[PDB]
RNA sequence: GACGUUUUCAUUAAUCAAGAACGAAAGUUAGGGGAUCGAAGAUGAUCAGAUACCGUCGUAGUCUUAACCAUAAACUAUGCCGACUAGGGAUCGGGUGGUGUUUUUUUAAUGACCCACUCGGCACCUUACGAGAAAUCAAAGUCUUUGGGUUCUGGGGGGAGUAUGG
């Protein structure tokens, strides 16, 4: 069965299973908090 | 297979396999054929006209070798009951 | 097919049966039932001798079919047979193996003992084991013997018989090699024996 | 303790193979047969063929007649018949259904521990 | 000179009884030695992939092999793949033109949607792999050109085609066995059975039941 | 539990074929299943069929000619639009001019050229071959 | 639990957020014995770190009673219900008796057997068709020829199962 829900109801799990598994992804994580924002002291910029 | 006006394509018009009906290609290194020449009266040989057979890889490889090789010599017209029909 | 020449007769049954091959082996993996008939009463297989029979009336089709008796090879590791081939060999053309089968036989085209078959008659395929697993490189038919322990993979030929006692083994093979020299063309009948015995085709005990 | 010249042991598959009794055991007159035939061009170093293969003398003091062979010699009385069994014998009870059910023709004997 | 004919095929084709290159493959020969695929056809030409310098330790200091990967062919549908470590250069370079000749086979290769003058694109999507690598060709429409990493389009030309849509996977930067799962890859496109290929074969001759007396086992 | 008949079908007939037999025992079966099986019948795929028959589910019995290579449901059971069988095509079919993704719907069962014949497309069932 | 049944329900069903039982060893409160050894410890060691392995007594603990805990390499390192294939001589739990062989119910009774046959549990090894990167796997298959159903985890190494909070 692969591990998944398939039957045609069960999307919503699916875009709530990959919306937990996006955080696991890096720049994902990065970005959706600001980290460039309340970090890395160009702050978004590419020049200073 | 045809072109714009026909003129069949692609060299090496293969063979096929008589047992599982698959393809014996030039790569393989089982594929038999063989050349069951007849009898007659007086009984000898009749050496040319042949019953080609031809027997492919995954039959030789996987005991049911042989007695897919039965049936073909029985409903041919070469041999009698060595094929169990009622099997 | 299956001529008027020749079908079961029972003056070749005289042989067979003079061998006592209904002992064949013991237990069955079980690809191994088109020639069976039945067991003693212990459970030792009998065999349908008629169909043995027409194992080697197809088998003279395979071999008396091609234009060069020099393409004619047969094989015997296990000692019975040994002599049978030269008695095969001289006899009928084919060129006689016997003894160890050298590891990369038909490799090693480089080699000395490198043969080009086209017909290849084996005796003890599981004595001849790496004349069955490294001979189906070249592309060659195994006309194989088979009691009921013996190799269903690689074959084609199951001719059903016994291994144990000498008369069977150069049994079948003279009641091969006869009608192979009878459709190369001697003699006609079974009934009627050949010029030369069944006899000759033993092992003797130096 | 000593291996000496090599190339001798040819000695007993040269010349021996079709004159047999040539060798001598003493050693004053069989020496002048190795100068005129061979590119043995000494004196002292000849003669030592004799010795490395009179060792050679201690184990004794062309197959092919053997493929017509094999269409001459026969026990014409032997047991490659329904002879020295008397033509009956113990055979299967089932072997007995065989021949029933192939068409055969043969003495059927039967012993039984039972069934 | 000549052949000196070994086993019993040199024998056909030293006098010539087999004049083209896919009757050894309609019947499904066995080829043991490798010059006679370049005697059935001149047109081939040895284009090295790479020739790279392996210092295996030869038990008392390495002394320098190299192993070769040629594909050899002619870009008109017979390809060849060699790869050998040796002991020199142009000896590695000659040993790979040596098993490129033994690997002979082609590729039915086809039409996509239509038929014109000359077929360009394959048959069916298909998949070769070497262990470590995946290859996943696709059919292609007219004159798109080879889509393929740089060491695939090469050899792809020595199969003859003008336009294919590669979509290999897995660990590729082993260029050894990418080149195996590719050439497993070309090498399926007649063993699949698909619906064009479904008619009943008869089941021809062989020939050597047939040129068996004119030039075969010379005793003499 | 057999939640699909309809896999617990043909994943039986890979197990016969990738195995290599001439047959398989199918039960149970359902008319989804006996039309399915008429359909690829009609396409030669596989080839003789017969259904027989208990007062329980029922079994089927195949005689073919090999050229059943693989077929699988396409589980769930996908509804399509029109256009969108083409992309069902490109995804999982071997080539253009040949290879049949089937359908069920409101006109039955039919594959989706019939269905492109026929004017409609509807819910999803398995690619054959 | 298996097995037999021409007994009864006629879909009462699979897993599983939430929820609930149980739970080795160890450990946790209140008691019984207190025989056995014995994490800690109290002693003798005993010569440099041939190496500190030795040895002797040992509170609690090990054993239980009214209760926790909720941790394992809790591992066959493989969630649970489906489908088929190998190929085998035995096993054990059941069912049967060969003009079937013997002590003796009286040739095959109590029991047990050769030859066969069935479903339950524990296993083995073959050629690996299928895989896997590979050791290996009859399932770690029927997945690039990608979809029988359902549940929980993983996204380079660390930092780190750390901080923080519930």
């Amino acid at each position: 069965g692969k591990g998944k829900p398939r039957g045609l109801n069960s999307a919503r799990k699916l875009r709530v299973h990959r919306r937990n598994n996006r955080w696991a992804e890096n720049n994902y994580k990065k970005r959706l908090l600001g980290t460039a924002f309340k970090s890395s002291p160009f702050g978004g910029s590419s020049h200073a | 297979m045809e072109n714009d006006k026909g003129q069949l394509v692609e060299l090496y018009v293969p063979r096929k396999c008589s047992a599982t009906n698959r393809i014996i290609k030039a790569d393989d290194h089982a594929s038999v054929q063989i050349n069951v020449a007849k009898v007659d009266e007086e009984g000898r040989a009749i050496p040319g006209e042949y019953v080609t057979y031809a027997l492919s890889g995954y039959v030789r490889s996987r005991g049911e070798s042989d007695d897919s090789l039965n049936r073909l010599a029985q409903n041919d017209g070469l041999l009698k009951n060595v094929w169990s029909y009622s099997r | 097919s299956l001529p008027a020449t020749f079908d079961l007769t029972p003056e070749d049954a005289q042989l067979l049966l003079a061998a006592n091959t209904h002992l064949g082996a013991r237990n069955v993996q079980v690809h191994q039932e088109p020639y069976v008939f039945n067991a003693r009463p212990d459970g030792v297989h009998v065999i349908n001798v008629g169909k043995t029979w027409e194992k080697l009336v197809l088998a003279a089709r395979i071999i008396a079919a091609i234009p060069n008796p020099e393409d004619v090879v047969a094989i015997s590791s296990r000692t019975f047979g040994q002599r049978a081939v030269l008695k095969f060999a001289a006899h009928t053309g084919a060129t006689p193996i016997a003894g160890r089968f050298t590891p990369g036989s038909f490799t090693n085209y480089i080699t000395r003992s490198f043969k080009e078959p086209r017909l290849v008659i084996v005796t003890d395929p599981r004595s001849d084991a790496q004349a069955i697993k490294e001979a189906s490189y070249v592309n060659i038919p195994v006309i194989a013997l088979t009691d009921l322990d013996s190799p269903s993979e690689f074959v084609d030929v199951a001719i059903p018989c016994n291994n144990r006692g000498k008369h069977s083994i150069g049994l079948i093979w003279y009641l091969l090699a006869r009608e192979v020299l009878r459709l190369r063309g001697a003699l006609v009948d079974r009934t009627q024996p050949w010029s030369i015995m069944p006899d000759l085709y033993f092992y003797r005990f130096p | 303790g000593r291996v000496r010249t090599k190339t001798v042991k040819r000695a007993s598959k040269a010349l021996i193979e079709r004159y047999y009794p040539k060798l001598t055991l003493d050693f004053q007159t069989n020496k002048r047969l190795c100068d005129e035939i061979a590119t043995i061009q000494s004196k002292r170093l000849r003669n030592k063929i004799a010795g490395y293969t009179t060792h050679l003398m201690k184990r004794i003091q062309l197959q092919e007649e053997e493929r017509e062979r094999k269409d001459q010699y026969v026990p014409e009385v032997s047991a490659l018949d329904l002879s020295r069994s008397n033509g009956v014998l113990n055979v299967d009870n089932q072997t007995s259904d065989l021949v029933k059910s192939l068409g055969l023709k043969l003495p059927l004997s039967v012993i039984n521990v039972s069934a | 000179k000549g052949w000196v004919p070994v086993t019993k095929l040199g024998r056909l084709v030293k006098a010539g009884k087999i004049t083209t290159i896919e009757e050894i493959f309609l019947h499904s020969l066995p080829v043991k030695e490798f010059q006679i695929i370049d005697t059935l056809l001149p047109g081939l030409q040895d284009e090295v992939m790479n020739i790279k310098p392996v210092q295996k330790q030869t038990r008392a200091g390495q002394r320098t092999r190299f192993k070769a990967v040629v594909v050899v062919g002619d870009s008109n549908g017979h390809v060849g793949l060699g790869i050998k470590t040796a002991k020199e250069v142009a000896g590695a370079i000659r040993a790979g033109i040596i098993i490129a000749k033994l690997s002979v086979i082609p590729i039915r290769r086809g039409y996509w949607g239509t038929n014109l003058g000359q077929p360009h694109s394959l048959a069916t999507k298909t998949t070769g792999k070497c262990g470590s690598v995946t290859v996943r060709l696709i059919p292609a429409p007219r004159g798109s050109g080879i889509v393929a990493s740089p060491a695939v389009k090469k050899l792809l030309q020595l199969a003859g085609v003008e336009d294919v849509y590669t979509q290999s996977n897995g660990k590729t930067r082993t260029l050894e066995n990418t080149l195996k799962a590719a050439f497993v890859a070309i090498g399926n496109t007649y063993g699949f059975l698909t619906p064009n290929l479904w008619a009943e074969q008869p089941l021809p001759v062989s020939p050597l039941d047939i040129y068996s007396d004119e030039a075969s086992a010379q005793k003499k | 539990t057999r939640s699909s008949v309809l896999a617990d079908a043909l994943n039986a007939i890979n197990n016969a074929e990738k195995t290599g037999k001439r047959q398989v025992l199918i039960r149970p079966s359902s008319k989804v299943i006996i039309k399915f099986l008429q359909v690829m019948q009609k396409h030669g795929y596989i080839g003789e069929f017969v259904y027989i028959d208990d007062h329980r589910s029922g079994k089927i019995v195949v005689q073919l000619n090999g050229r059943l290579n693989k077929c699988g449901v396409i589980s769930p059971r996908f509804n399509v639009k029109i256009g969108d069988i083409e992309k069902w095509t490109a995804n999982l079919l071997p080539a253009r001019q040949f290879g049949y993704v089937i359908l069920t719907t409101s006109a039955g069962i039919m594959d989706h050229e019939e269905a492109r014949r026929k004017h409609v497309s509807g819910k999803i069932l398995g690619f054959v071959y």
